[PDB]
RNA sequence: UGCUGAAAGCAUCUAAGCACGAAACUUGCCCCGAGAUGAGUUCUCCCUGACCCUUUAAGGGUCCUGAAGGAACGUUGAAGA
RNA sequence: CGAUGUCGGCUCAUCACAUCCUGGGGCUGAAGUAGGUCCCAAGGGUAUGGCUGUUCGCCAUUUAAAGUGGUACGCGAGCUGGGUUUAGAACGUCGUGAGACAGUUCGGUCCCUAUCUGCCGUGGGCGCUGGAGAACUGAGGGGGGCUGCUCCUAGUACGAGA
RNA sequence: GUGAAGAGGGAAACAACCCAGACCGCCAGCUAAGGUCCCAAAGUCAUGGUUAAGUGGGAAACGAUGUGGGAAGGCCCAGACAGCCAGGAUGUUGGCUUAGAAGCAGCCAUCAUUUAAAGAAAGCGUAAUAGCUCACUGGUCGAGUCGGCCUGCGCGGAAGA
């Protein structure tokens, strides 16, 4: 996945979830957009 | 299980007839006969104490021949305890004999091993000595730099240096039992185990199996 | 708060049994207990369950969210029953069961043997398929996670274990 | 005990008279060589016409050492003279076609065999 | 990396809860180790006398007995400056 | 400035992690073998020579890998003394000259018996509540923790085939 | 202005910062800065909020459905938002460069019908096709909803011997 300082919304069907105090982003249809700590 | 305690007396080799010679240890594990019983009762722990051997009837002093003589038992030299792993029984007075190695395949020794005295750090820790020739100056098998400068100040502590070496209780694991011979009361082992001959030598199983 | 606002209307012969926080529910398929949470209040008025917040604690809404919904699963459990379905896509790949082991057959250099709970059972009617039946959808879930966790779907030919209609998208090989 | 700057006698006859060894390979840190093992030599001597010429780079097995070899009974074998077959270097083949001189069954392993058949004396 | 799962009727590894997960961490292996002043535990052995003084106090003194055991001395050690 | 001995080598190290190898993962323009990139991780390991005073570098041949830094660019009351940095001499250049040169070249005294802290060992005294002989539990502390190659599965999975 | 040439109390320690200028004595009291759980004198004081980060007790651009407050807006029981079933059509495959760009490589058009309504088109993939969908359209469902703005405190960014 992609750590950044940034987490941003690339794709449409990826959402923004909070997990143990970090901020991620998940897509559901391409796995590169995963990433991580902004 | 337990262990035995044993003498050690010299190492010879045995010829197997398929030309491989093994380099064996002789161990003389005498009958070493339980003389205390600890158990979690009078002690929170459970383990057994043996002897071996027997010492001079006026060698024995009154609290060791009280402590002996207490439970069945003639004075030996030295007790020793083992720690009983969890469903064992020797009743007091038993006398444990040597095939509670025939029935095993690998054993770990303990022993005292031969005293170097004190030796250098070239001996004890195998520092490397510094140049021979080539200008050096009453420095050849001196230890070098012991620390940094002044951020540090001070040698660590377990920093290697020259010390006593050897006359010191170690332990060689997993050696090769090779022959359990009860009616001479000898156990044989493959490999050299710690100390000079005539040192004792406490004799398990090996854990690390 | 619209999933708390929503009864679980619970049919033909309940036993809902509450001890202090502490619900244990019996049926014809199982019993299951659930340790609750200090923010919810359970009602048995008028014979079906309610959730309701506490007072004092914040997040009294999203608590009761969560066990208005984990006794909906518990009692549908206990009387229907879950009914979780993966299947070995691949060759060679096959899941003989015995007792309570599945025996998968993942192809590495040695076989696989799963250990099952205790409510859960494996049928399988296929070589290449698994059918677990069970009471609790979290012991159900875990066990499909841990053998599909066995070997995951490669995204080349597919092969591996597999919810049973779960999509698995196929990139080209380069 | 071949270790690096050790001069070899050549057992084979691919034209070298006197090599000399430059790394022990297998292994970080290692010291010798013994007749199981392979080195990397250069070649100092050779003969005029023969196949190999002086100041090649390639690789070696020992066949021979002072040192000798101790077999299982405790009983050594101790040549005269450090001897060694020169192999090609990615071939890992002699490139000799007879070989002088005794060699010991502890090279017996299928390359070795292939240079253990050309051998006078195992 | 997941399982169930709301807040957010869905979704979601997390908020309630649960299971995985590395030579790092704590143990398991080996050694020192109760000066661990918190100075531990167990087993055994050893001593079972008379009287004085003064501010009669965990007192001082006299005579007799020296116990287990230790130390010294000697012969010494694959123990050792 | 009533003195804090400096480059390199040797001996001995020790810590940080911004990880070279090994260990665990996500994404791949990831079929496999092999890579790339990023996250977690400091337990252990982390070449030998030629040249040069050299560190560095280039090269040769390896290795699982030949990490990056801190420690008075760690370490001269631990060793060396090649460079550099005294006095001799010479070259080129600058100067009328004495002389001068981050320009070379040859040669050229490295002192100290450890008081205190520190560390490695090793004892004496007293304490532990009558004295003594042994055997232990164990608070705690330390040591150790590296890895290649070949074979089996299997020449299967994958792949047009290699 | 203080130190130099100035002690005393505070900032853990800390000339130059804050309070205050030591003639001597006192086993007296009120105060300043700073504080009042313990070390360590004095509030585990009272009332009302915030914070979940050990913030408080080191650090920026930037990121984020963290949370508390304030003001207005878009739609909404002539039924909104999120789910769940159907539709997504014709002149018509839009006019061509192009083997097909049969709505998604490029220039022009981006207009006209059926109807509860459907863009001649927005992501992807295929020689073009196909297809999932997204706009949008009715039933169900039963009420709030989804966005910006200004603000208080938090969160990541945030690795050294």
């Amino acid at each position: 996945m992609k750590v950044r300082a940034s987490v941003k919304k690339l794709c449409r069907n990826c959402k923004i979830v909070k997990r143990d105090g970090v901020i991620r982003v998940i897509c559901s249809a391409e796995p590169k957009h995963k990433q991580r700590q902004g | 299980m337990i262990g035995l305690v044993g003498k050690k007396v010299g190492m010879t080799r045995i010829f197997t007839e398929d030309g491989v010679s093994i380099p064996v240890t002789v161990i003389e594990v005498e009958a070493n006969r339980v003389t205390q019983v600890k158990d979690l009762a009078n002690d929170g722990y459970r383990a057994i104490q043996v002897t071996t051997g027997a010492k001079k009837a006026n060698r024995v002093t009154k609290p060791e021949a009280g402590h002996f003589a207490k439970a069945g038992v003639e004075a030996g030299r030295g007790l020793w305890e083992f720690r009983l792993a969890e469903g064992e029984e020797f009743t007091v007075g038993q006398s444990i004999s040597v095939e509670l190695f025939a029935d095993v395949k690998k054993v770990d020794v303990t022993g005292t091993s031969k005293g170097k005295g004190f030796a250098g750090t070239v001996k004890r820790w195998n520092f490397r000595t510094q140049d021979a020739t080539h200008g050096n100056s009453l420095s050849h098998r001196v230890p070098g730099s012991i620390g940094q400068n002044q951020t540090p100040g001070k040698v660590f502590k377990g920093k290697k240096m020259a010390g006593q070496m050897g006359n010191e209780r170690v332990t060689v694991q997993s050696l090769d039992v090779v022959r359990v011979d009860a009616e001479r009361n000898l156990l044989l082992v493959k490999g050299a185990v710690p100390g000079a001959t005539g040192s004792d030598l406490i004799v398990k199983p090996a854990v690390k199996a | 708060s619209r999933v708390a606002k929503a009864p679980v209307v619970v049919p033909a012969g309940v036993d809902v049994k509450i001890n202090g926080q502490v619900i244990t529910i019996k049926g014809k398929n199982g019993e299951l207990t659930r340790t609750l949470n200090d923010a919810v209040e359970v009602k048995h008025a008028d014979n079906t369950l309610t959730f309701g917040p506490r007072d004092g604690y914040a997040d009294g809404w999203a608590q009761a969210g969560t066990a208005r919904a984990l006794l909906n699963s518990m009692v549908i459990g206990v009387t229907e029953g879950f009914t979780k379905k993966l299947q070995l896509v691949g060759v060679g790949y096959r899941a003989a069961v015995k007792g309570n082991v599945i025996n998968l057959s993942l192809g590495f250099s040695h076989p696989v043997d799963h250990q099952l709970p205790a409510g859960i059972t494996a049928e399988c009617p296929t070589q290449t398929e698994i059918v677990l039946k069970g009471a609790d959808k979290q012991v159900i879930g875990q066990v499909a996670a841990d053998l599909r966790a066995y070997r995951r779907p490669e995204p080349y030919k597919g092969k591996g274990v597999r919810y049973a209609d779960e999509v698995v998208r196929t990139k080209e090989a380069k | 005990m071949i270790q690096e700057q050790t001069m070899l006698n050549v057992a084979d006859n691919s034209g070298a008279r006197r090599v000399m060894c430059i790394k022990v390979l297998g292994g970080s840190h290692r010291r010798y060589a013994g007749v199981g093992d392979i080195i990397k030599i250069t070649i100092k001597e050779a003969i005029p016409r023969g196949k190999v010429k002086k100041g090649d780079v390639l690789k070696a097995v020992v066949v021979r050492t002072k040192k000798g070899v101790r077999r299982p009974d405790g009983s050594v074998i101790r040549f005269d003279g450090n001897a060694c077959v020169l192999l090609n270097n990615n071939s890992e083949q002699p490139i000799g076609t007879r070989i002088f001189g005794p060699v010991t069954r502890e090279l017996r392993s299928e390359k070795f065999m292939k240079i253990i058949s050309l051998a006078p004396e195992v």
